[PDB]
């Protein structure tokens, strides 16, 4: 969704605190301002991305304490308040699997990871307790089994199939969630799409810094 | 009037303990705005809290509707 | 009622556009970015890049042919890298604008010329229809959407157990106002009596988790007895 | 940015409603989805 909001300052990077170098640099016109402007544009866009992806719910919903969802078991994905942060179990597994001073700065994101966790908790509680109706206007509660009957009716399987197979379907869903949990805990290749982003940014900065050591 | 934020030292703005929508983002959750008149810096707010009254035998059905018109602008 | 609500919504759009100018930031930002890029490109000409003077006729008029090439080479390299920087950034920005042009064409084809079920594609709500409008270097869509308004609590039940057989709604949902059971469409409280024309039968009452007892009146029996 | 736009589309059309676009939300007939955060990205669980 978003890269790292890096920024640079041309004068410090090129002519480190050197008056003679900074007087020579002025003959290249507006090269400095142009680069700073481009990097600031990227930096702002990076927060626009997160805002657009996550901030799609008007109000922060919450799940009731009495979790009786007709058989399904969401405790793996819902928030765990015992933990300091609000991150759920699978969110923690995801976070635990993803891993100078030349003018380079790393600005911080506008939405902190805790606030992002609050957004996703809102979305998850909303879908669980109100189907798809929180998407359009107000959120109208509906029993989860009836929501799933609506969903089956949505794909050409009549309602009675769900109700007559409710316990079986609940068990299959729970086991599938368990298998996702085990897959993420065991293997580490799944998160390549994010690790490639982090690696590419780190390599770009390492090349940028190593370039200061060249004679030219 | 000197606030320490996870993004730097903000001098000139009065820290408050409320939380409103963001007006001028600073970083790491803090946002600043011109209100009661001085510049304040407050933790961002994600929206009004809500808690759907879920129960296994209760449903809510609309009895009325509105027709809305929204505008979307695209270059 | 629907006609009046639609007309009022259009009027409010007109008033909002008349009052609030910042509505078209998306287009104004593109115009500003292009003007800014050209402004910097032009301003680059007043830079020496190391030569004796940033104007080329002074170099040509002051210095001998065998010596002019050093100053002119400095100016040419500087201006050439400036022009390449401009062109590259324009190419990237044009790619972004083409992405928006493809998105706008898709919205027009799917949302104007038809009705789309893709959620939140055309405005926050169930989508009804859209109207295009031009704008300077862009397009404005007016999305007309249906938003449910006033909700009432009702007690529900997945199925109705009558005569031993379990009845499910043909299309709709069972609701009760406290003492009687009715079947309604899911998006507007319009309650109907539970008949054998609103429900279908499947199995018996021992499998469904939450079935409730009631009667399913049959339209055929009174007419057949009469 | 292109990935972020695809993620926003998926969240709107998959988390907030059922989708009939084939293979937009995982192989099979789509039922529902659940978002989860991740460092610099989002992870969807697609129930089909
Ligand atoms: C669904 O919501 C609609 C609005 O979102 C409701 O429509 C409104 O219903 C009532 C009566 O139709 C009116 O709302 C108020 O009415 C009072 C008194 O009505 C008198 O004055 C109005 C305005 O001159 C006039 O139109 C009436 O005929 C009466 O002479 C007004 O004093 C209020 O200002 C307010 O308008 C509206 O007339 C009407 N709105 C529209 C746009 O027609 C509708 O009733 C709701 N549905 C249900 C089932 O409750
Ligand atoms: C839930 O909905 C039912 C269905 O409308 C309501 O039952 C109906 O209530 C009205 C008013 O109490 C009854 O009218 C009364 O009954 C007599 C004889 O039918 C009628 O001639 C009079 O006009 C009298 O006002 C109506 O009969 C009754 N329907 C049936 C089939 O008995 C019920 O009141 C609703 N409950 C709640 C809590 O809203
Ligand atoms: C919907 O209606 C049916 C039938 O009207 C209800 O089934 C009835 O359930 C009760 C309690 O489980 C049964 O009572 C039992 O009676 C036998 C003698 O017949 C007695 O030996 C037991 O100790 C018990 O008292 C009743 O027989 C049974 N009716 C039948 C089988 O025809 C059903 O409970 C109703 N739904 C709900 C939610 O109550
Ligand atoms: C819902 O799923 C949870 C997640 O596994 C289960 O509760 C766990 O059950 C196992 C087996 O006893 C133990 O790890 C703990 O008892 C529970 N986990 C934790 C972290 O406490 C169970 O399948 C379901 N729980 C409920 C309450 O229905
Ligand atoms: C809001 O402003 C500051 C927060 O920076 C509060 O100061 C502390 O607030 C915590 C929790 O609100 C208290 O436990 C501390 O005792 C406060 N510090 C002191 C020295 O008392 C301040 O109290 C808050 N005020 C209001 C009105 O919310
Ligand atoms: C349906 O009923 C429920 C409970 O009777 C309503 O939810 C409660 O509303 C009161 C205020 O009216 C709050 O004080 C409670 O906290 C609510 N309950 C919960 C669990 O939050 C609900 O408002 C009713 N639905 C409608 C449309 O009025
Ligand atoms: C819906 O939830 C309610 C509340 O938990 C259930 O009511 C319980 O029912 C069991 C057995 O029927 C009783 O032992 C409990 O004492 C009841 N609790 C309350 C608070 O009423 C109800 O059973 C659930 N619906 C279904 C179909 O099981």
């Amino acid at each position: 969704v978003s890269m790292t909001k890096t920024s640079v300052d041309c004068t410090m990077y090129i002519c480190g605190d050197s008056t003679e170098c900074s007087n020579l640099l002025l003959q290249y016109g507006s090269f400095c301002t142009q680069l700073n402007r481009a990097l600031t544009g990227i930096a702002v866009e990076q927060d626009k991305n997160t805002q657009e992806v996550f901030a799609q719910v008007k109000q922060i919903y919450k799940t009731p304490p009495i979790k009786d969802f007709g058989g399904f078991n969401f405790s793996q994905i819902l928030p765990d308040p015992s933990k300091p942060s609000k991150r759920s179990f699978i969110e923690d597994l995801l976070f635990n699997k993803v891993t100078k001073f030349n003018g380079l700065t790393v600005l911080p994101p506008l939405l902190t990871d805790e606030m992002i966790a609050q957004y996703t908790s809102a979305l998850l509680a909303g879908t669980i307790t109100s189907g798809w109706t929180f998407g359009a206007g107000a959120a109208l509660q509906i029993p989860f089994a009836m929501q799933m009957a609506y969903r089956f009716n949505g794909i050409g399987v009549t309602q009675n199939v769900l109700y007559e197979n409710q316990k079986l379907i609940a068990n299959q869903f729970n086991s599938a969630i368990g298998k996702i949990q085990d897959s993420l805990s065991s293997t580490a290749s799944a998160l390549g799409k994010l690790q490639d982003v982090v690696n590419q940014n780190a390599q770009a900065l390492n090349t940028l810094v190593k370039q200061l050591s060249s004679n030219f | 009037n000197v606030f320490q934020t996870r993004a730097g030292c903000l001098i000139g703005a009065e820290h408050v303990n409320n939380s409103y929508e963001c007006d001028i983002p600073i970083g790491a959750g803090i946002c600043a705005s011109y209100q009661t008149q001085s510049i304040i810096a407050y933790t961002m707010s994600l929206g009004a809290e809500n808690s759907v009254a879920y129960s296994n035998n209760s449903i809510a059905i609309p009895t009325n509707f509105t027709i809305s018109v929204t505008t979307e602008i695209l270059p | 009622l629907i006609a009046n609500q639609f007309n009022s919504a259009i009027g409010k759009i007109q008033d909002s556009l008349s009052s609030t100018a910042s509505a078209l930031g998306k287009l104004q930002d593109v115009v500003n970015q292009n003007a800014q890029a050209l402004n910097t490109l032009v301003k680059q000409l007043s830079s020496n890049f190391g030569a004796i003077s940033s104007v080329l006729n002074d170099i040509l008029s002051r210095l001998d042919p065998p010596e002019a090439e050093v100053q002119i080479d400095r100016l040419i390299t500087g201006r050439l890298q400036s022009l390449q920087t401009y062109v590259t950034q324009q190419l990237i920005r044009a790619a972004e604008i083409r992405a928006s042009a493809n998105l706008a064409a898709t919205k027009m084809s799917e949302c104007v010329l038809g009705q789309s079920k893709r959620v939140d594609f055309c405005g926050k709500g169930y989508h009804l229809m859209s109207f295009p409008q031009s704008a300077p270097h862009g397009v404005v869509f007016l999305h007309v959407t249906y938003v449910p308004a006033q909700e009432k609590n009702f007690t529900t039940a997945p199925a109705i157990c009558h005569d031993g057989k379990a009845h499910f709604p043909r299309e709709g949902v069972f609701v009760s106002n406290g003492t009687h059971w009715f079947v309604t469409q899911r998006n507007f409280y319009e309650p109907q009596i539970i008949t054998t024309d609103n429900t279908f039968v499947s199995g018996n009452c021992d499998v469904v988790i939450g079935i409730v007892n009631n009667t399913v009146y049959d339209p055929l029996q009174p007419e057949l007895d009469s």
